Order: C-alpha cells, then structure tokens, then sequence
C-alpha cells in the first residue's frame, strides 16, 4: 500500500496520484 | 517535498497539496 509505497520506501509523484480521487 | 520517506502526517500533508480540491483516500492498513 501506500505506506509500503511512500514511508517505507521513497515516495514519488507518479505514486502519490495513484491516490487523488 | 514529494521524493523521500513521507510516514504519518507527513504523508497526508503531501496527498493534500498534491491532489488538491481532487482530494485523496489515505489507507495505512491495505
């Protein structure tokens, strides 16, 4: 998840709008 | 800002500016 995606890992932009609505 | 390690409220600020009046869902358990 995003999570895994973002804090874990390093973020991107690409990932983060995967969860704009 | 965007690239780097967001965790908690540092997270939700960043899907906040970046989806802006789009909003956005935050689910930490998925």
């Amino acid at each position: 998840g995003i999570v895994e995606q973002c804090c874990t890992s390093i973020c991107s932009l690409y990932q983060l709008e995967n969860y704009c609505n | 800002f965007v690239n780097q390690h967001l965790c908690g409220s540092h997270l939700v600020e960043a899907l906040y500016l970046v989806c802006g009046e789009r909003g956005f869902f935050y689910t930490p358990k998925a």
